[PDB]
């Protein structure tokens, strides 16, 4: 069958995103992007979408900006040879979005998902199942930004409850306030603002820096584009550094050049101003609902430009705990599309345990030097198998010893197996093959087969226990590997290779 | 009579789980042996582009 | 018939553990895969 597809438009944040096995996934687009954007335009007979549509936009006659605000509105746009309609432009959009995870997948994506605002109701939320089929690509159920991140993350298994979002879009703040229906999402309150953000962010930067740069020299900065970017971008960069780092600059030179020593807390000073116009959406949540702050199970953090500490020192002493970063925010709305995307056409209850080997496990080469054919950690319902051959010519029969632990020695290590197997053909050392599939179940018991080819003669054991013992022995042991940090000197065996007399 | 119906009625649900059963149960499969050929591109592209 | 009715029911359920045993094995294919690659990619870049 088919996968059931996200697709997010946030716009300016826009992602389509997948699952694969049991780890959810953020898709690449054909720019080098880890996500590609929502903007595009046309020319003549050939279409231009995304990262490659947007800087051919401010040289040409078509560049869509934002769409967002005309879905579920009455909106037309008069462009070349025909006028537009919000649906046929993000027809387009989701067309390219079809070809860019098809580009990347190969199994095509019919099937898909939307996520949509909170506030949203019958005319713009039905805009986006019907758009999201313009283009081809079939949706299965349109969720809402807020419900999407909130059960990317998941809340079912947990209890009835209530939660606050954060949404930061491109340049839009917003939030969400929601409940747990025992299994029922319905998101509660609404609030944020039309404009402010990441890009709002940079220019506190660029602004505080160029009126700085004309308290310096006198010389004005905006006036210049190429400065003016090397601006915009080296002052992002000042800005994640000071979210996570202690100290800062910026090396901006040969600018016509400054070189400062960036600073966290006066770019705080900086931005702890705007960190109020969110209090307000966020309290007005607070009664849009009616229950306090100090009414809430969860809460969380949404957004690009969320990753800096101003807003979560701003709420650290406002709702009394931390928020769950669980998440890679950025794309964070994109594979919430797609959980349940999965949860419907696809795989039910997941246990997904004893996905881990208690040891490396191998057996007896010459004389106790120890191989590995099972390593550490693996994922327990599987069995891996190797074949050695003869001793010394003539072996008449060969016994089998197996060790599980990492030093690579005999009584370094615990004696698991001992068993042996006889009649084989006597000839030349080396020659002869016997074969050791370990073969590891997934509850515990280990079963090892030993046989020779040539004669189809075989000798396997089923061990019990593997274990029998707790979790701090073992560990204590494993530690006594690296405590032991070169008993390696048993390469002295490894040149017995004198063992070949010629 | 009714001593007849269990038949259908057990194999009924039994069958009917094992639709899922079979389609999720190869889902996996069509998966990870997609994403082979991923890694599998990931080295072409390491070769120049890394 | 009359109890080969609850003889496919056997070879079902039978099925049944056989499937999900099916798919174990593949869980343990399918994550274990990820040491191996990561470590792959890591000398991969390194050098180069």
């Amino acid at each position: 069958m088919s996968k059931i597809i996200g697709i997010d438009l946030g716009t300016t944040n826009s992602c389509v995103a997948v699952l694969e096995g049991g780890e959810v996934k953020v898709i690449p687009n054909p720019e080098g992007n880890r996500t590609t954007p929502s903007v595009v335009a046309f020319k003549n007979g050939e279409r231009l979408v995304g990262e490659v549509a947007k800087r051919q936009a401010i040289t040409n006659p078509n560049t869509i900006i934002s769409i967002k605000r005309h879905m579920g509105t009455d909106y037309k746009v008069e462009i070349e040879g025909k006028q537009y309609t919000p649906q046929e432009i993000s027809a387009i959009i989701l067309q390219y979005l079809k070809s860019y995870a098809e580009d990347y997948l190969g199994e095509p994506v019919t099937r898909a998902v939307i996520t949509v605002p909170a506030y949203f109701n019958d005319a713009q939320r039905q805009a986006t199942k019907d758009a999201g089929r313009i283009a081809g690509l079939e949706v299965e159920r349109i969720i809402n930004e807020p419900t999407a991140a909130a059960l990317a993350y998941g809340l079912d298994k947990e209890e009835d409850q209530t939660i606050l979002v954060y949404d930061l879009g491109g340049g839009t703040f917003d939030v969400s306030i929601l409940e747990l229906g025992d299994g029922v999402f319905e998101v509660k309150a609404t609030a944020g603002d039309n404009h402010l953000g990441g890009d709002d962010f940079d220019q506190v930067i660029i602004d505080y820096l160029v009126n700085q740069f004309k308290q310096e020299h006198g010389i004005d900065l905006s006036k210049d584009k190429m400065a003016l970017q090397r601006l915009k971008d080296a002052a992002e960069k000042a800005k994640k550094e000071l979210s996570g780092v202690t100290q800062t600059q910026i090396s901006l030179p040969f600018i016509s050049h400054l070189e400062m020593t960036l600073t966290r807390a006066k770019f705080e000073e900086l931005s702890a101003h705007l960190v109020e116009r969110t209090m307000g959406p966020v309290r007005q949540a607070l009664q849009d609902a009616g229950l306090t702050p100090a009414d809430i199970d969860k809460v969380i953090l949404v957004g690009g430009s969320t990753r800096i500490p101003a807003v979560q020192e701003a709420i650290k002493r406002e709702l009394g705990k931390e928020p769950h970063k669980g998440v890679n925010p950025d794309e964070v709305v994109a594979i919430g599309a797609a959980i349940q995307g999965g949860v419907i056409a696809g795989e039910v209850k997941d246990v997904v345990l004893l996905d881990v080997t208690p040891l490396s496990l191998g057996i007896e080469t010459m004389g106790g030097v120890f191989t590995k054919l099972i390593e550490r950690n693996t994922t327990i319902p599987t069995s891996k198998s190797q074949v050695f051959t003869t001793a010394a010519d003539n072996q008449t029969t060969v016994d089998i010893h197996v060790l599980q632990g990492e030093r690579p020695m005999a009584a370094d290590n615990k004696s698991l197996g001992r068993f042996q197997l006889t009649g084989i053909p006597p000839a030349p050392r080396g020659v002869p093959q016997i074969e050791v599939t370990f073969d590891i179940d997934a509850n515990g018991i280990v079963h090892v087969r030993a046989k020779d080819l040539g004669t189809n003669k075989e000798q396997s054991i089923t061990i019990k226990s593997s274990s029998g013992l707790s979790e701090e022995e073992i560990q204590r042991m494993i530690k006594e590997a690296e405590e032991n940090a070169e008993a390696d000197r048993k390469r002295k065996e490894a040149a017995e290779l004198r063992n070949e007399a010629d | 009579a009714e001593e007849l119906a269990a038949a259908k009625a057990q194999i009924a649900e039994l069958e009917a789980k094992l639709s899922e059963m079979e389609h999720r149960y190869l889902r996996l499969y069509a998966d990870f042996e997609n994403f082979r050929r991923r890694t599998r591109q990931e080295m072409e592209a390491a070769e120049k582009y890394r």
